[PDB]
């Protein structure tokens, strides 16, 4: 999958809006509430599932660089994601799971932006999701 | 069925939408033509895709009506969505998988009308349309 | 439900399963572990993953023998599959998706070691499977 | 996703060895009574939908000539299929719809090769379908 110039522009331009580390701290907290499954291998965690617990903001920084780095090089992602596409098949999440972060994370983009968020926006985000969901499956062995 | 904690919020929900159905409507269907272009095909009438377009603003209108009815019939959802299985299934021939991925549309319809949409309520709506989903699919069983 | 044409192929299938249980279970679960390397981590306490490991072939068994017993009670299968349920959505925690990934395996089990496996046949136990899993997942619901 | 040596070794000596055009029009039939809203855009078929129908038997030369184009070339299957996506996202299809030929088509392995089609087979196909299926689903916009 690929996006249009219009859309990568978007991208990084809510990337340079949002609070990284915020938003997608909260994007954690509400993916292991509206799918429990998902807390699963977060043994680390200790029980401690919201978005203001200091497991989850430091796991959300993690995850937020990732994404960060596929913002900078959007035709590279695939590759730089090989690393972690096979660390997380080892720990044994579910190809299916990286979809549903990226569901989480528009309602959220939602809940900020409200009306702005309109179908054009939210198509380039949900592009960019499916885009991030493929290069973490890819290397599935 | 429903957890007692999701029964609730749901029963509550379908007054908010049954006012704003249209509106909602519009926008939720808006989304999903914009995400999912291929969708399209089943709506051969149509003129337009756009939220504004009065097609998509009646044919939003009556899926929110039929959201917010369901809402008052949670203990017979089988019976009461029956006909729109009928409809869905057996005559246009409605993928399964686009009952979802219109469900994850509708969420952020919410997300961005509602004055608030925490991981509760959201999960709570998940969980509703996923059964609003099985329950369109059963012509195919 | 199930439509009559369905019923009928499963009610039968059933007698098979439980005759051949052992060595179908065993060779399901070995091709979902071949398959999705991931799942093998419900499976800790494990030693092996081929179909003939003893602890495959004893966990196999009890699948299927749960499965022919659920085609004898097409009529009220939420009440007879609930402590299973709970089992897989409250203490283990497993993945809904993971039931539909099991259940292609399962299929690709019965076209090798029935004597014939027509498109009829397939269709009726795919859509019995596909109630299984959806009976699985209702801990989540 | 990609095919170890091995993978890709029993893949090609599988479609060296199978009539290619009877397996495909099998699997085309098995989809259309398995997942009945497949037939949906195939409306040139004229409701004819059986293996041994001119109709099908048409469709399934154009199909498994496609699969021999991604066999000779795994490494460019993507970017070979990148019209071919386009052309299934213009006519309506829904990219989950990918999946379920490919599993169909694994039915039709395991009825034809039974007992040799083991987990280590099997899991070669599989892979082999998946990656069919992503390059389909890659170019939708
Ligand atoms: C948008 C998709 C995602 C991104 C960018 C992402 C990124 C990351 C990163 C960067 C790490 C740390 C890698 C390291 O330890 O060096 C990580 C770890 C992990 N991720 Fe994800 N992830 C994603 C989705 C998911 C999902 C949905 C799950 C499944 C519920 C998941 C489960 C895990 C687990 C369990 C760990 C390991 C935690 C531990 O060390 O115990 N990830 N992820
Ligand atoms: C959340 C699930 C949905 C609900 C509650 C729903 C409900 C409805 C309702 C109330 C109608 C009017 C039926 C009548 O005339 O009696 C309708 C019609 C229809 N629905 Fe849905 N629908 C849903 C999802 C879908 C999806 C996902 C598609 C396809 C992408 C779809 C395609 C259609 C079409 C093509 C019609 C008829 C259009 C016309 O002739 O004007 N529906 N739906
Ligand atoms: C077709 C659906 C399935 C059925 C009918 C089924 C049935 C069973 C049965 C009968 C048991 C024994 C429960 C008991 O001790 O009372 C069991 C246990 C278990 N199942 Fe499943 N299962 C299915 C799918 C799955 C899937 C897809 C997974 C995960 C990939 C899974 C993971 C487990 C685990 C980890 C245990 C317990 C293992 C142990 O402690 O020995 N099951 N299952
Ligand atoms: C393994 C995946 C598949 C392959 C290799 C494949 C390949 C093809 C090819 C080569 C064509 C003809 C292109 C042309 O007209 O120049 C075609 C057409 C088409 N395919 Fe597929 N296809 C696949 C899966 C599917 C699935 C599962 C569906 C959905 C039910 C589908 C629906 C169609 C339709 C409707 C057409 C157009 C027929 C017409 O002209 O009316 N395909 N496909």
């Amino acid at each position: 999958v690929k996006l249009s110039e219009d859309q990568e522009h978007y991208i990084k331009g809510v990337w340079k809006d949002v609070d990284h580390k915020q938003i997608t701290a909260k994007a954690l907290e509400r993916v292991f509430v509206v799918y429990p499954w998902t807390t699963r291998l977060f043994s680390k965690l200790q029980g401690l599932f919201s978005a203001n617990d200091i497991g989850v903001q430091q796991h959300a920084d993690k995850v937020q660089r990732a994404l960060g780095e596929a913002i900078d090089d959007l035709k590279k992602v695939e590759i730089n994601f090989q690393n972690l596409s096979g660390k997380h098949q080892e720990i044994g999440v579910d190809t299916q799971n990286f979809k549903l972060l990226g569901q989480t994370f528009m309602v959220e983009l939602a809940l900020h932006y409200k009306k702005t968020f309109r179908p054009k926006e939210h198509a380039a985000a949900y592009k960019f999701f499916r885009l991030v969901a493929e290069a973490l499956s890819s290397n599935y062995h | 069925v429903l957890s007692s904690q999701n029964k609730k919020a749901i029963e509550e929900l379908g007054n908010l939408i049954k006012a704003n159905a249209e509106a909602w409507g519009a926008d939720a269907l808006a989304r999903l033509f914009e995400l999912h272009p291929q969708t399209k095909t089943y709506f051969s009438k149509f003129s337009g895709f756009e939220a504004c377009n009065e097609q998509v603003k009646k044919h939003g209108k009556r899926v929110m009506n039929a959201l917010a009815d369901a809402t008052h019939h949670l203990d017979n959802l089988h019976l009461h969505l029956e006909d729109l299985a009928r409809k869905h299934g057996e005559n246009l021939l409605v993928d399964p998988h686009n009952f979802h991925l219109f469900a994850d549309c509708i969420v952020v319809t919410l997300a961005v009308n509602l004055q608030a949409f925490t991981p509760v309520t959201h999960c709570a709506v998940d969980k509703f349309l996923e059964l609003v989903a099985y329950e369109l699919s059963s012509c195919y069983r």
